[PDB]
């Protein structure tokens, strides 16, 4: 197989081999062995053979794969593999290196296939295997699609051992004045024909012969024998009885625009209703004449016709005679004036490139799929509240939205993350960006999906984990910037109501924990909520959504969930003391997301993103909003007050156990707060100073981050050396970012004591360690172990406090190296 | 140079043209179109 590759001046023979073993693997009286032989063999070829010589192939799986029958079962793997493989020929816009790039054809197949196999499999019922086999295979497929492809021959109606069935065309009477056009079409086509023959150098002779060179039948039509001639017709007799038989009207009321004299049938354009006409028409006879195959072949008592594939399948050029010499009778009936009636045909065909995208229709499918999962869910909790000993009428629907859908939304939105991220402005994928609907789409499915499954953890069992992946990945896709500037306002009230919902249930886990619904509420928050809300507020703040987002009743959503949890976390229980870690992390993400300093509520006023300042003050009374920002809710000290307890903490030298609140929710908060607005306050680095520029929102300053990083620090070295302490990584990583803005004095104030304490350990437990090696037999064998656990608690502080010192170095090695430094010399000694 | 001292130099090193009394030469991609020989090896155009 390895040889097959660069075989592209066979591509006709390899072809041929390809459909050859394709259908010896569809064979009867084929064991299983020689089943599993033959499919080897096919799978080994493709996945050598080149993406462009596989498309004929592809054109046949198209056909064969949607009916998920046994033998779709290894096809199914066949393109999975292959999409898996070659998804750059499909998907990037320059295509795979050295591979080309994929065509519009095969970029039509693939999103039939896909769309095929996703509808047999959602009216299919369920099967753990074939589900097994399919869901891999919709993802590849969708992953190599590109997410704002458009097919040209865009189909509204969407039509429908291949059997062509055309239109009974025989039965159908013909009209006279169609009888009329059928005269003058048959003798344009005489014409033409004749231009034609003259080109071969044929000319009207007394009987037909290759070597006299002279067809009999050409010649002028008074003189053409009657009998030849309604022969001539009758293919047009036919044609205009198929399209009578289609209920297609044509009236000649109204007008429109020997020697071979054919009228030019180019120069006169034609519609693009009037294309899809001729499409259809060529389609019928595509389907005359694959019957017409099939008979022969039904006669010989077997075989299958190359072209026995559908119309539409067939590429451009095998096509093209077809859909072209319809082309020319249907522009004959325009210049004889029959311009055919559409109907059904002419309101099918609208919409934009926006709507045909495949990203904006695979959206589509999913809401109309999270409706139905809304309806299955509330039947599914009426019959658990009731009535538990029944089979539910949507098992298959549950089934496949479970396993196939979730894990479907997961991949595709990881795949296409920064296509729908992207904007005309700035675009951050290889190439496109998703249009404002397609954005509106995305927000509402995660709207849908977060409500959907809000306290119903238990509910969704097993799949509970997916649901939860499926929100994260959806959170981190999702560009709420473009929604709440310029979006509809049942999405942005969507994505409102999410909010306040999350809120309102932090604001009940609060409580409760302070002191089964309970049970409900605890679980969904703790495994649902707080990690999903704390992707999402991750994502707005690492993307700047913040100003543009949290405004209005978002930030007062917002502002009742941070300060629910910070009041939650004084509290001394042992649910609380498992809690705090994620109530931290959401409470940092959420101090970055925020757009204002609730630290400094006294120069609020200076701020624009605020609800004091959107809101007039007749305003926020039909609201519950207090008089003054300082009573939003109290409870969170203001930043002075805030940084004096942490230095008071550092230097009065408590241990972990002492200030847990402090440590796992504050100094994060911190963290996440003082970077964020030390770019806003004075110090930053001014671009509108020039111009006029309003006074600062807040007061943070280098002073404020060094001071902070310092106390960190010194809490730090506090707790050195105990036995156990999990939260020294957690800390390290929450403070990483403030270490930027970190001065000079550092390196000698805190940095050098703190490496040296460390230093010092590690030489006293390398003594340690060597005295036990000179030990022997059970002096050695026991201690080893307490050596091993001093080098544990050693790691686990190396740990804690050598990534700050990483970033320090990184940010002051150049004036280190630029001038040499004592300070520095010792760090580098220890 | 500007950054040198701070990266390459502690890591051994050199540069380019340290040790030449004269500037290196250069050569630049002249846009003026000039005949020249059919390669003998020309993926698309073969003469006879």
């Amino acid at each position: 197989a390895p040889l097959f590759a660069g075989t592209e001046h066979r591509a006709i023979m390899v072809d041929s081999m390809l459909h050859t073993v394709y259908r010896l693997s569809r064979g009867r009286s084929l064991t299983k062995a020689q089943r599993d032989v033959i499919e080897d063999c096919l799978m080994a070829l493709c996945r050598y053979i080149r993406p462009s010589m596989l498309q004929h192939l592809l054109r046949r799986l198209v056909f064969d794969v949607p009916i998920l029958n046994e033998f779709a079962k290894m096809p199914l793997k066949l393109l999975t593999n292959h999409y898996e493989r070659c998804w750059k020929y499909y998907c990037l816009p320059t295509g795979w290196a050295n591979f080309g790039v994929t065509s519009e054809e095969e970029l039509h197949l693939t999103r039939k296939l896909f769309w095929g196999i996703f509808d047999s499999l959602a009216h299919k019922k369920y099967d753990q295997e074939l589900y097994r086999i399919a869901m891999p295979c919709l993802c590849a497929i969708a992953g190599a699609l590109p997410p704002d492809y458009v097919d040209a021959s865009y189909s509204s109606k969407t039509e429908k051992n291949f059997d062509p069935r055309p239109v009974e065309t025989l039965n159908v009477i013909i009209p006279e004045k169609l009888d009329s056009f059928i005269n003058k079409f048959a003798e344009y086509t005489h014409e033409k024909w004749a231009f034609d023959k003259i080109q071969n150098n044929w000319s009207y002779g007394e009987n037909i012969d290759e070597e006299l060179k002279t067809h009999p039948m050409l010649r002028p039509y008074k003189t053409f024998s009657e009998k030849d001639k309604e022969i001539y017709r009758w293919p047009i007799k036919e044609s205009l009885k198929a399209m009578i038989a289609w209920e297609w009207t044509v009236e000649k009321a109204r007008e429109g625009e020997y020697n071979p004299q054919p009228p030019d049938l180019s120069v006169v354009t034609l519609s693009r209703e009037l294309q899809a006409m001729a499409e259809q028409l060529a389609e019928n006879y595509h389907n005359t004449w694959g019957r017409k195959k099939k008979q022969e072949l039904e006669a010989k008592g077997g075989g299958s016709h190359p072209l026995l594939v559908p119309y539409d399948t067939l590429t451009a050029k095998e096509k093209a005679r077809d859909r072209e010499k319809a082309q020319e009778l249907l522009k004959f009936l325009q210049m004889n004036g029959y311009a055919v009636t559409r109907g059904l045909k002419d309101m099918e065909l609208d919409t934009s490139s926006i709507e045909k995208r495949f990203a904006f229709g695979f959206l589509q499918q999913l809401l109309r799929w999270m409706d139905i999962s809304q309806e299955f869910i509330a039947h599914l909790e009426a019959v658990v509240s009731s009535g538990r000993v029944e089979k539910s009428p949507h098992e298959q629907e549950i089934k496949f939205f479970a396993k196939i859908l979730l894990p479907l939304i997961n991949q595709y939105f990881t795949n296409h993350c920064l296509y729908f991220l992207s904007t005309p402005a700035k675009v951050l994928g290889s190439g496109g960006h998703a249009s404002n609907k397609e954005k509106e789409m995305i927000t509402s499915l995660f709207c849908k999906l977060a409500a959907l499954v809000r306290h119903r953890v238990s509910l969704f069992g097993t799949d509970a984990p997916a649901v939860v992946n499926c929100l994260h990945i959806l959170a981190r896709s999702l560009d709420a910037r473009t929604v709440m500037k310029s979006g509809p306002e049942i999405v942005k009230a969507g994505l409102r109501s999410f909010f306040e919902s999350a809120s309102e249930d932090i604001e009940k886990m609060v409580e409760n924990l302070r002191l089964k619904g309970v049970g409900q509420n605890l679980t969904y928050t703790t495994v649902a909520l707080l990690p999903v809300l704390t992707t999402l507020f991750q994502h707005i703040a690492q993307h700047q959504f913040g100003d543009d987002v949290i405004l209005d009743d978002v930030q007062v959503s917002c502002y009742r969930t941070l300060c629910s949890i910070y009041s939650l976390g004084t509290t001394r229980n042992p649910y609380v003391e498992k809690l705090r870690p994620a109530l931290g992390e959401c409470l940092a993400r959420l101090a970055a997301a925020m757009p204002v300093a609730f630290l400094e509520p006294e120069l609020n006023e200076y701020n624009a993103c605020s609800v004091y300042t959107t809101k007039s003050p007749r305003e926020r009374a039909i609201l519950g909003l207090p008089n003054s920002v300082e009573e939003m809710c109290p409870d969170i000290p203001v930043l002075e007050r805030l940084m004096a307890e942490i230095g008071g903490l550092a230097e009065s030298g408590a241990r972990y156990t002492e200030m847990p609140h402090v440590i796992e929710i504050t100094l994060p908060m911190l963290c996440s707060y003082l970077p964020r607005w030390w770019e806003r306050g004075p110090e930053a680095p001014p671009p509108a100073l020039p111009a006029g520029a309003p006074p600062p929102c807040t007061a943070v300053t280098s002073d404020h981050l060094n001071s902070l990083l310092g106390n960190i620090l010194r809490i730090i070295v506090n707790n050195l050396g105990i036995d156990e302490a999990s939260w020294m990584k957690r800390l390290a990583v929450f403070a990483q970012p403030i270490v930027s803005r970190a001065r000079p004095e550092l390196l000698r104030s805190h940095f050098i004591p703190t490496i040296g304490r460390l230093r010092k350990r590690a030489g006293k437990v390398v003594a340690e360690e060597e005295q036990l090696r000179l030990e022997a037999k059970a002096e050695a064998e026991e201690g080893e172990l307490l050596v091993r656990d001093e080098f544990s608690v050693l790691c686990r502080d190396l740990y804690a406090l050598y990534p700050l010192l990483i970033r320090y170095v990184d940010n002051n090695r150049a004036h280190w190296l630029t001038e040499p430094n004592p300070n520095a010399e010792e760090l580098f000694r220890m | 140079l500007r950054f040198f001292a701070i990266c390459g130099l502690q890591e051994g090193f050199e540069p380019f043209a340290i040790n030449m009394q004269r500037p290196v030469t250069t050569w630049f991609s002249k846009s003026l179109p000039q005949f020249e020989p059919v390669p003998l090896e020309h993926p698309h155009y073969e003469v006879a």
